[PDB]
DNA sequence: GCATCCGTGAGTCGAGGAAGCACAATTTAACACTTTTGTCAAG
DNA sequence: CTTGACAAAAGTGTTAAATTGTGCTATACTGGGAGCCGTCACGGATGC
């Protein structure tokens, strides 16, 4: 079983676990030798360990069996046709309930992750990680434009009244919290929901008027 | 200054029925000498319409008033049988050497 | 304050457990289909923090209002995602294992 | 000693 | 432009096919043309006959024959669809049940074997690739002197690489011979007893020597039975394993007697027979027959070692670096080795499969798993060091690349493990390996080029041709001989004068065992075919090679490869005669197969009517993008109705003029300093070159995008990109791709793609902005393809491949792929690198107008100005002679062919210059013009300098100056003459692939790395410049503490620091004080992961948290 | 004092990206129903 | 500033379908396979 994603000693130890299970379940009344019954459990344990531990991204045993069956069918069709089969033939040969899309998705799932330290070039001075940009942390441009947008919005809200600006900040999450509903803001200010909605709409209209007369905030919309 | 060949999009293409590609046609046109008989004229357009099999030269341009071709024997292209060459060449007047990337006419 | 000296010293098992935010009990890295990290795995959000800023795994807290809070449904602390670069784990070995740097580095310090 | 498989085989051969 | 040829050496044989090293070897390996019954046991057929039959031990899987089918797709289709040009390989196998006595035969499909194109290169995954031949130590028996102890020698038995362990035999101080295998040393007496040798036999054979034979006699081992001796040998080799006779004999047989595991090789066996004077039955150290071991090579090796130690006259040590002891593995041998590895893996899989599961009902198709073989083959053809990405900038580039020999690669030397011994030019490199041509730098001497006349033999030893000389007369008989055979004869030189066929010179310069000697014509045994056989293809293209220093001729030959094709490329004025041969053998041009008449001529195809009447249509490769980005196009050179003879030219290939290799332009070059613009190899060009489109090339760039399937939704390639104006989408058609022929600039969109945005709430400021503007956020975002900065051009091709297309095997999860080929016409500009065949290279530093360049008295301005100071230091005098000959040709209207080391000499160039001056000044006399006053002043200054004879008329002084190659050159600015005559001529200058347009790069902010958060590297990835250790040391030396701190923190990895600095700069403020870098945080975290407590302290030794409490529980 | 195994090091940029089968335990898409608003009329 | 009617947006509670994980195969099998190789110099222990 060597060369299937697990080292030799790992396979030996998993087979030892299977052997212990076989000893637990072995019955000598049937007059069969221990090797015959123990082989089943040893190979079962080895195969289960290969299915559960030979991939960096774990795949369930049923999906591993599906991938193995798909690979066997693809290999058989490839040797029969003398060429690489298309997804249609593989799906047809697999059986009912299989189409080209499902075969493509299964093949996509069966893609092992690629190492980040694989050298490229004659010299051992390059790696994959040197060509993969980091797209999680904001770029300096993104942080700068976010700060500019915050400053411009704060300056624009100064034109609004004291209550209207606070209502808009509460309703849009400018207080770092989740956008408070109309009833929450109304209870905070002791006002009914309809009046809160009306004052928010009036303040939004006033901000629209100011933006139309100034056009100092449109570029940040993108 | 400018050239437009019918059914040709860019200068990196080959015209069917023509031995020379568009690059070679442009190179041949760059050697064309045009004399304006009218000083006030600044830009002219010469129309060439030829059908193979022939050797289309600079003399095959349609005559234009107050315009003369000083080298009618200049070789422009070789049209194979079944090939056609319809083109318009815009010639302007200027000074110095103006690269095509600058004027972009 | 300003950093003036740097000290390096052996890390006791108690100190190592103090550093860790949780024991990594499974080798699973991520799910193959949902692409979310598996619980108690090498990439668990419950140990090393959320993938994105201010968002729990269960998707109940999604704002800075609950800053410094640990969700009861999922256990993922609601904080900046950058803590994922700074939060470590620990594996509790069944039996002790010697550090190779103190064994094969001649002269062997343990020896 | 250097090969773990060799040591394991020697152990199981006893 | 008539061609005048110089030289007196008459070559008896033409140049061999320059690509035969790659083509013939692969033809031998495949054997796809010879019928299966006539196939010999070489190549993959030998691999089949070696691994097969497979025995379970009563099931036998035997191999009968193999065949190769037609390739599924042509070369053009494979290139367009990014496929691999390969042919299906099927094997015919039979399954025999020994007990039952039944045979089951069927043809199994082993897979695909990549095919070689006619030019000698493969097409792997749609990319042209070349397999580089590997030079290594030939297998066999060598006897090297022990450096540690003088007077002693050690025998080395070397099998094929990865085909057995190297065996060492040494004479220990005690007198007992020691055999070393796999770093384990043991007494050779034991293994020699295993081979069934008695004391009497050794005493009678090796006893006629010193005390070595007496030391070889140990009664402890001799009294031991061969079986017990074998068990003891197995115990010594492998300790711990239980002593079992079957396992021990199996291990010994697999170590020194198994042909499947040990393979001395055909070359190894031949070398062993040649050296030890024995006849090996096979290619193994020992033969296992009749249940016993029989000696093959150990006894002769020991006898030779003992005789060498004693000092017999007939035995000598072996030179490890001798080129007769070093062999070449071509594409055929490497492919055969990899096929053998894959077939061994397949046989192992069959064996482990044929012993389990329905043994009675078995077929060869079920047992055979062809996946390991295909995996090994694709690994060899893709991820191997010797399988290099083809360099096809010009036909000469590919031609050299196919003829390269590399000492590196799998199983060979290494760049930093190689000493001076392998990098030096051995005496046997004469006529087999080019001495001058090699990549300078860390790979000097490790990569070389095969000589022009050299050819690799069947066994892999490079041979060179020599003319047989008998009785003092040189015959036309040519013998191709190797170095070891070459060392046994006195070989004359090709430049020896001949009175017809008889040698005229009484004293002949010859070579004896690689050393120069002076001999008589009677003692001459062989002669050189020609001076060209010593140098490779590139060096044979350098005129006046004898006047160039080797270090600079190396650079010239290397840079001849990097010359890009030009739309107005013209052949050099001074040639060597190999241009036509290079063009013909590079398969870049188009030639008529036989006599015929051209019926149709077109820019796309040529239709020819041959004599037999058949219509043959040759398509013309037009504006095809090469591997290096250059445009490879074929231009027809015939007309309709023109009759062509067999072998005549039909269409010029890339970088060719009428079948002659044209890598550059013949320009008027004046050798003089010019206002400091020539400083330090810089080159000054005239604007006249740009006016008439010289050094103007076409470069095609390929931009690839892929629309895939995503969990958020499938990416769609469409023209409707959100939040984009109509101006940006002007060039995009209805399908979202840029229209063919549209001009694109940096920042313009080539193909429009929209990707579904990740489900995530927006920031509160963005939500407030959207509410203010009343614009609902769309579900897709712009992820289209845009032209990177510094690129652009004219879009000439668009290729759209979709899933389900015939033969398009897209990667899983990818809906479609769009490739855009954009062609730009690059002209010469400041910063572009020019060079010449003599190694004089430099970047264009100034483009002067026509009226500023120095001009001849007849009004002809020079085109290029060169700094003379590059001549004396570099000692490349060949460029001066080429300049003189080019001046003569320019004023005579003719070209010259001067072969290297036998061609134009000084008197011939002087008489040509005399004729050129005669016509040049007779024209002026006929026009009615005398001698310029400025010319008179220059002549006076020259005669003050001793350049001309005083007292002569101005015409005679001008003629003398012209004979010296110098002319009176005026200044284009002042109008006054240059105070001294200036060497003005016509020189062939190439435009190299290194251009400032592709090398200029700049970056303010861009992508950052994953772990360290530092900026990426490379122009393609838009990365920053590496500020390594040495720059930091320079900054420390200057004491620029703040600049260094900024470059370490603010500009590199201080995330908060860099964000704040950018925000401050865009706000007009000063950048803030930097903070701790992220790299130090990564350092601390990794050290903690190594169970080391790294703590940062303050003045009072209190811990300081650099993580701002984010890592504190 | 000396032969010998082991470990570490050997320039800088750039341009190179091989079982299935049954069965039980866990998750979740699909609905059905209250709950909670967001907004609209009425001044 | 309020007081009622509507119309979705989100959450709660089943429902089985899909997915996932563990148990089981009873002639007899009883110690591995790949290496394998062209470098020199300098600590520095490891013994004789
Ligand atoms: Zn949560």
């Amino acid at each position: 079983y060597t060369g299937r994603g697990l080292s030799f000693l790992d396979l030996i130890q998993e087979g030892n676990q299977g052997l212990i299970r076989a000893v637990e379940k072995f019955e000598y009344k049937r007059r069969f030798k221990f090797s015959t019954y123990a082989t089943w459990w040893i190979r079962q344990a080895i195969n289960r360990a290969i299915a559960d531990q030979a991939r960096t991204i774990r795949i369930p045993v049923h999906m591993v069996e599906t991938i193995n069956k798909l690979s066997r069918t693809a290999r058989q069709l490839q040797q029969e046709l003398g060429r690489e089969p298309t997804y249609e033939e593989i799906a047809e040969a697999m059986g009912p309930g299989w189409d080209a899309k499902r075969v493509e998705e299964t093949l996509k799932i069966a893609q092992e992750p690629v190492s980040l330290e694989t050298p490229i070039g004659d010299e051992k001075d390059s790696f994959y990680g040197d060509f993969i940009p980091d797209e999680h942390l904001p770029s300096p441009v993104d942080a700068a434009t976010q700060s500019l947008l915050s400053e411009e919005l704060e300056k624009a809200l100064s034109k609004l009244s004291e209550r209207e600006a606070m209502v808009l900040k509460l309703r849009k999450g400018l207080i770092d919290g989740r956008e408070h509903t109309l009833e929450e803001v109304g209870a905070f200010f002791g006002v009914t929901r309809e009046r809160i909605r009306q004052i928010e709409n009036k303040a939004l209209r006033k901000l629209k008027y100011h933006e139309s007369r100034t056009r100092k905030l449109r570029d940040f919309l993108d | 200054t400018s050239v437009y060949i019918e059914d040709v999009l860019h200068e990196f293409s080959t015209i069917p029925g023509v031995k020379e590609d568009v690059v070679e046609i442009i190179l041949n046109l760059k050697e064309l000498v045009v004399r304006f008989l009218n000083p006030s004229l600044q830009t002219v357009t010469l129309l060439l319409k030829a059908e193979g099999p022939k050797e289309v030269k600079a003399r095959d341009f349609l005559p234009v008033a107050d315009v003369e071709i000083m080298n009618p024997d200049l070789h422009i292209a070789t049209l194979e049988e079944g090939g056609r060459l319809n083109m318009e060449v815009r010639v302007d007047r200027g000074v110095g050497y103006v690269p095509a990337e600058k004027h972009g006419i | 304050k300003e950093v003036r000296k740097v000290r390096i010293a052996l890390a006791s098992p108690e100190k190592i457990r103090s550093w860790s935010y949780g024991e990594v009990e499974k080798p699973e890295t991520i799910n193959y289909r949902t692409l979310k990290p598996e619980r108690d795995g090498l990439f668990d959000e419950r140990i090393f923090g959320p993938i994105k800023d201010y968002e729990c795994a269960c998707g109940k807290y999604k704002r800075q209002r609950f800053e410094g809070k640990v969700c009861e449904r999922c256990g993922v602390e609601v904080t900046k995602s950058i803590v994922r670069r700074y939060r470590m784990g620990h594996i509790e070995l069944a039996t002790p294992a010697a550090h190779i740097w103190f064994v094969k580095d001649v002269p062997s310090k343990i020896g | 000693t250097s090969d773990p498989v060799r040591q394991y085989l020697h152990e199981i051969g006893q | 432009m008539e061609i005048k040829r110089f030289g007196r050496i008459r070559e008896v044989i033409p140049l061999p096919p320059l690509t035969e090293i790659q083509v013939e070897s692969y033809r031998r390996a495949l054997q796809a043309d010879v019928p299966p019954e006539k196939r010999e046991n070489v190549g993959i057929q030998a691999a089949f006959r070696e691994t097969f039959p497979i025995e379970e031990e009563g099931l036998v899987l035997d191999f009968l024959e193999y065949r190769l089918g037609e390739p599924p797709f042509p070369q053009d289709e494979c290139r367009e669809k990014d496929l691999t040009y390969q042919a299906p390989l099927y094997a015919r196998l039979q399954l025999i049940h020994k007990d039952t006595g039944l045979i089951k035969e069927d043809e199994v499909f082993l897979g695909h074997i990549p095919l070689m194109t006619e030019d000698g290169s493969f097409i792997i995954n749609g990319a042209d690739r070349v397999i580089v031949s590997q030079i290594h130590r030939s297998p066999g028996v060598y006897f090297t002197p022990d450096p540690a102890r003088p007077g002693r020698y050690i025998a080395s038995i070397i099998p094929l690489p990865k085909r057995g362990p190297w065996i060492d035999l040494e004479v220990e101080p005690n007198g007992v011979v020691s055999m070393k295998v796999n770093k384990r040393k043991f007494p050779l007496v034991l293994l020699l007893r295993v081979l069934g040798y008695d004391q009497e036999t050794l005493a009678r054979e090796l006893g006629a020597y010193g005390e070595l034979v007496q030391g070889l006699m140990d009664e402890s081992v001799f009294a031991m039975r061969p079986e017990e001796a074998l068990i003891r040998l197995f115990t010594l080799l492998r300790p711990g394993d239980p002593p079992k006779r079957d396992k021990a004999v199996a291990y010994v047989y697999g170590l020194i007697a198994d042909p499947r595991r040990y393979d001395l090789g055909e070359a190894g066996r031949y070398k062993a027979e040649e050296k030890l004077g024995i006849r090996l039955s096979g290619r193994t150290l020992a033969r296992f027959e009749d249940g016993e071991f029989k000696d093959e090579v150990f006894l002769p090796t020991l006898r030779y070692l003992f005789a060498l130690t004693a000092g017999v006259p007939g035995h000598e040590v072996d030179d490890i670096d001798h080129l007769g002891n070093r062999r070449i593995r071509t594409v055929g041998e490497l492919m055969t080795d990899q096929f053998r590895v894959g077939l061994a893996r397949l046989a192992r899989g069959v064996r482990e499969r044929m012993l389990m599961g329905s043994e009675d009902s078995l077929t060869p198709a079920k047992l055979v798993n062809s996946r390991p073989l295909e995996a090994a083959i694709r690994e060899f053809f893709s991820r191997s060091q010797l399988s290099q990405f083809k360099d096809e900038t010009n036909p000469l580039s590919s031609l050299r690349h196919k003829r390269r020999i590399s000492a590196l690669g799998p199983g060979g030397l290494t760049r930093e493990r190689a000493g001076f011994d392998v990098r030096d030019v051995h005496r046997t490199h004469y006529g087999r390996i080019c001495p001058v041509e090699t990549p300078e730098g860390a790979n000097i001497g490790l990569i070389t080029s095969l000589a022009a006349y050299a050819r690799v033999d069947e066994l892999g030893f490079i041979r060179t041709p020599y003319r047989r000389v008998v009785g003092g007369v040189v015959t036309d008989e040519v013998v191709y001989m190797t170095a070891t055979e070459e060392d046994r004869y006195t070989i004359a030189q090709a430049n020896t004068p001949l009175e017809g066929n008889r040698i005229a010179a009484e004293r002949v310069v010859a070579r004896r065992k690689g050393e120069p000697v002076i001999v008589s014509p009677e003692e001459v045994e062989f002669m050189d075919v020609s001076p060209k056989q010593v140098f490779s293809v590139n060096t044979n293209l350098i005129p006046f090679l004898e006047h160039d220093d080797a270090n600079r001729a190396l650079m010239g030959s290397n840079m001849q490869t990097q010359a890009v094709p030009l739309i107005r490329a013209q052949a050099p004025v001074v040639m060597t005669g190999l241009e036509e041969r290079v063009v013909r053998d590079s398969l870049a041009a188009l030639y008529a197969e036989e006599d015929g008449e051209v019926a149709k001529v077109d820019g796309n195809r040529i239709v020819v009517r041959y004599e037999d009447g058949r219509l043959v249509e040759y398509p013309l490769r037009r504006f095809y993008r090469s591997n290096q980005g250059t445009a490879l196009d074929q231009r027809p050179r015939v007309v309709v109705g023109q009759r062509v003879r067999k072998g005549d030219l039909l269409a010029d290939g890339p970088a060719s003029e009428n079948g002659f290799l044209a890598l550059g332009q013949n320009v008027l070059v004046a050798i003089m300093p010019f206002d400091g613009y020539n400083f330090e190899d810089a080159i000054v060009i005239s604007e006249e070159l740009l006016k008439r489109d010289f050094y103007t090339s076409i470069h095609i760039e390929r931009y690839e995008i892929e629309a895939r399937d995503t969990k958020l939704g499938p990416e769609r390639i469409t023209r409707d990109i959100p939040h984009l104006s109509e101006a940006a989408l002007r060039d995009l058609d209805e399908e979202g791709v840029v229209r063919i022929g549209a001009e694109v600039k940096p920042g313009d969109i080539l193909v429009g793609r929209t990707s579904f945005k990740g489900e995530s709430e927006p920031t509160p400021e963005e939500r407030l902005l959207r509410s203010i503007f009343g614009e609902k956020a769309r579900d897709v975002k712009d992820t289209s393809l845009r032209v990177p900065p510094g690129e652009g051009g004219i879009v000439v091709r668009t290729v759209r491949l979709r899933r389900g297309d015939p033969g398009v095997e897209l990667k899983p999860g990818v809906r479609e792929v769009v490739r855009v080929y954009v062609a730009q016409k690059r002209k010469l500009q400041v910063g572009d690198k020019l060079a010449n065949r003599h190694g004089n290279k430099g970047v264009v530093a100034k483009i002067l107008p026509v009226e500023d360049m120095p001009h001849l008295p007849d009004g002809t301005p020079v085109d290029v100005i060169l700094n003379p100071l590059g001549v004396p230091s570099r000692m490349n005098l060949g460029q001066i002679l080429e300049t003189h000959l080019g001046l003569a040709g320019y004023f005579l209207g003719q070209r010259y062919i001067s072969p290297i080391f036998d061609g134009a000499k000084e008197p011939e160039i002087k008489e040509l210059l005399a004729q050129a001056f005669e016509v040049y000044f007779g024209k002026r006399k006929g026009e009615g013009f005398g001698v310029d006053k400025r010319e008179v002043e220059v002549l006076r200054r020259a005669e003050k300098l001793g350049l001309v004879t005083p007292g002569k008329t101005p015409e005679e002084q001008l003629k003398e100056l012209f004979l010296q190659g110098k002319v009176v050159l005026y200044d284009g600015r002042t109008g006054e003459p240059i105070e001294g005559p200036i060497v003005v001529g016509q020189m062939f200058i190439m435009k190299l692939y290194h251009m400032v347009e592709d090398k200029m790069h700049a970056r303010s902010t861009g992508p950052y790395s994953l772990i360290t958060q530092q900026p990426l590297g490379g122009k393609a990835q838009f990365g920053g410049q590496r500020f390594g250790e040495m720059e930091v040391w320079a900054l420390e030396a200057y004491g620029a503490a703040h600049t260094l701190q900024e470059m370490l923190t603010l500009k590199s990895d201080d995330i908060e620091g860099r964000n704040a600095a950018y925000e401050a700069i865009i706000k007009g403020e000063d950048v803030p004080e930097p903070s701790v870098p992220e790299s130090f945080r990564v350092l601390v975290k990794e050290l903690q992961a190594l169970a080391l407590d790294v703590q940062t302290l303050d003045e009072k030794d209190n811990p300081v948290d650099i993580f701002e409490g984010l890592a504190s529980k």
